[PDB]
């Protein structure tokens, strides 16, 4: 008879058992992460595998419903969550053989071992050591030599892998109503509901590319810069005309320049921005930065933590041989119940850290009020992005000084300004590109587009052409570079840690417009703005219920994906390297390479 | 480590008058199949057990509720508030309430 009312039934019985179930997976996850030990060990096998075990059946009996007559939207939404049947539309061996091709490259990809052939005995792995060497040091012939080892005794046996895994996870897609694995990455990003705010895969697929052209001056005045600071540093090492090779970056994978900042500091006579000594000096430990991060929470206007979070929640030294891991995480356990996870240090670097875990308290208990598969955000991009705004607007001078961190007679001169901003940016901005030219990679070899063999080259040409990265030495089509990352053996979408950035400052672009605060943009902060918090949690309550095209409304006036905000940050960077690269001309040719 | 020894009623056919009380176990039919007292493709049990325990946040830990209705049918009144006296005085004219 019916089936839109036995629907919110069906609904009602399967949360009501699933809000208590993952409330007790997430309390035996906390118990061991506070208790690492054999015996919490346990408690997490039969919380997981439990939960596991009883949310099959919940999908198993969410298909009952043909889902194309349903009149509720919100009901519609959520009796699709679970009509998926996940990674059980193949066939039992071939799910198997998915589960231990995962299996097994995450473990290989995990025990990083290579010993210098000199000295066999003594090899590095993944931790410090290998990746300090050439992360921290002033070096070319041994940084290349870890940067090929740590690529050749693993990338090769990632790539046999890898060619499996992509063909399996396509047919899955295929079997599964997707035309590749991409669009399954995308399946999330799209939503077929209201008139106006409709949002489909390939939209984000072709709108990444699209305003991708506008930050493209940006990063190449920031590469001649650094290249021309190489050629300060680095005696003919680098072709002007063409770029800078790889491992030289200080990165593994070049993702961030960050720890390149230390050759390429225009003004280090002015030092940093920090107020550990001022924090340490007044006898500030970590309930009193907790303490002082929350009083910007509250006169932001986001609502006071309750009671409970402050007693069940751990927060600094582990102490005796009851260890706890170190890792920033936020425990959202249910029924009201939320915890932090932190090692907390008098560190300025510690500051942003427990002001990001705040603000991800924070929006997690904004949308306390949606149902259990609706307590999420609107999509991937704004938990990051909500945690990220906060340390942006925490590291000002202005709010230290508003708290008595910073000595009231600052003298701040644009001189320190534009070298923060610089710092800021070989953060920010040296990652944009290589994100880009990952996901790219990733979606045209997810497509099936590019053959098996013709991996490495198309790879290597086109981070050339995009980032502009030559290779330090030559490479054989053996090589499985991309597979030696982090989220390339974790099955991780990775577009994610693009949008967000783009989000960030239009919201921080929006909270200076919701700030009435005149000046620069890196600058404007929304310290006792009342304003700037009502506006951000009108729309940090509505959570996923909403789809996300229309989330992103009530803070930016633009439904267009346009990176305005980025430019106008790095403003005064732009025009001081356009009085700086006058004589060194911008840009790389895909001509030259170190060994050729 | 959890208790659930209090339970609620999730579904019922019709809802409750007011001042009644239903203690019926009977198997819910949500759908239109019906079920003889068992679990099936449109049945589910009406009664759900609360988790409660001292972890549990704000709003959502047990409360223990008593509702004191106060009736005035026409038998004689029989429950009364308390009624306070005062001191006796003598040989002074005053007014009293014996
Ligand atoms: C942690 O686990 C150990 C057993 O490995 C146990 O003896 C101890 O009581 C536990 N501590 C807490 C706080 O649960």
């Amino acid at each position: 008879s019916t089936i839109e009312e036995q629907a919110k039934t069906f609904l009602d019985k399967f949360n009501h058992e699933a809000e208590d179930l993952f409330y007790q997976s997430s309390l035996a996850s906390w118990n061991y992460n506070t208790n690492i030990t054999e015996e919490n060990v346990q408690n997490m096998n039969n919380a997981g595998d439990k939960w596991s075990a009883f949310l099959k059946e919940q999908s198993t009996l969410a298909q009952m419903y043909p889902l194309q007559e349903i009149q509720n939207l919100t009901v519609k939404l959520q009796l699709q969550a679970l009509q998926q049947n996940g990674s059980s539309v193949l066939s039992e061996d071939k799910s198997k053989r998915l589960n231990t091709i995962l299996n097994t490259m995450s473990t290989i990809y995990s025990t990083g071992k290579v010993c210098n052939p000199d000295n066999p005995q003594e090899c590095l792995l993944l931790e410090p050591g290998l990746n300090e060497i050439m992360a921290n040091s002033l070096d070319y012939n041994e940084r290349l030599w870890a940067w090929e080892s740590w690529r050749s005794e693993v990338g090769k046996q990632l790539r046999p892998l890898y060619e499996e895994y992509v063909v399996l996870k396509n047919e899955m897609a295929r079997a599964n109503h997707y035309e590749d694995y991409g669009d399954y990455w995308r399946g999330d990003y799209e939503v077929n509901g209201v008139d106006g705010y409709d949002y489909s895969r390939g939209q984000l697929i072709e709108d990444v590319e699209h305003t991708f052209e506008e930050i493209k001056p940006l990063y190449e005045h920031l590469h001649a810069y650094v290249r021309a600071k190489l050629m300060n540093a680095y005696p003919s090492y680098i072709s002007p005309i063409g770029c800078l090779p790889a491992h030289l970056l200080g990165d593994m994978w070049g993702r961030f320049w960050t720890n390149l900042y230390s050759l390429t500091v225009p003004f280090g006579q002015k030092p940093n921005i920090d107020v550990t000594d001022a924090m340490v000096d007044q006898a500030w430990d970590a309930q009193r930065i907790f303490k002082e991060a929350e009083k910007f929470f509250v006169s932001v206007g986001l609502p006071n933590m309750t009671q409970g979070f402050w007693e069940n929640s751990m927060l600094t030294d582990p102490g005796n041989v009851q260890k706890a891991v170190c890792h920033p995480t936020a425990w959202d356990l249910g029924k009201g119940d939320f915890r932090i996870l932190m090692c907390t240090k008098v560190t300025m670097d510690d500051f942003l850290t427990a002001h990001h875990e705040m603000g991800h308290i924070q929006y997690d208990m904004a949308y306390a009020a949606q149902p259990f598969l609706l307590r999420n955000g609107a999509n991937e991009g704004f938990h990051e992005a909500v945690g990220e705004i906060m340390s942006l607007s925490a590291a000002t001078p202005k709010h230290l000084k508003s708290i008595g961190l910073l000595s009231p007679d600052f003298q701040e001169d644009n001189e320190t300004e534009i070298n923060f901003l610089l710092k800021q940016a070989l953060t920010i901005v040296g990652t944009l590109p290589f994100t880009y030219m990952l996901e790219k990679w990733r979606w045209m070899v997810f497509k099936g587009e590019i053959p098996k063999d013709q991996w490495m080259k198309k790879w290597w040409e086109m981070k050339r052409e995009i980032v502009g990265v030559v290779e330090p030495v030559p490479h054989d089509e053996t090589y499985c570079d991309p597979a030696s990352l982090f989220h390339v053996s974790n099955d991780y979408s990775f577009i994610r840690y693009y949008t967000r950035t783009l989000y960030q400052f239009q919201f921080q672009e929006a909270l200076c417009q919701a700030a009435k605060h005149e000046g620069p943009l890196h600058k404007c902060d929304i310290s006792n703005s009342t304003e700037a918090g009502q506006k951000l949690f009108n729309m940090l309550r509505l959570g996923k219920s909403e789809p996300w095209t229309l989330a992103l409304e009530n803070v930016v006036g633009a439904k267009n994906m346009n990176v305005r905000p980025l430019l106008n940050y790095f403003e005064p960077l732009f025009t001081w390297l356009k009085d700086q690269n006058k004589n060194s001309f911008v840009g790389w040719s895909t001509d030259w390479s170190p060994y050729a | 480590g959890g208790n659930y020894n209090y339970l609620y009623r999730l579904f019922r056919k019709s809802n409750l008058k007011p001042f009644e009380r239903d203690i019926s176990t009977e198997i819910y039919q949500a759908g239109s199949t019906p079920c003889n007292g068992v679990k099936g493709f449109n049945c589910y049990f009406p009664l759900q057990s609360y988790g409660f325990q001292p972890t549990y946040g704000v709003g959502y830990q047990p409360y223990r509720v008593v509702v004191l209705s106060f009736e005035l049918l026409h038998a004689p009144a029989t429950v009364c508030g308390p009624k306070k006296s005062t001191n006796l005085v003598k040989n002074k004219c005053v007014n009293f309430n014996f």
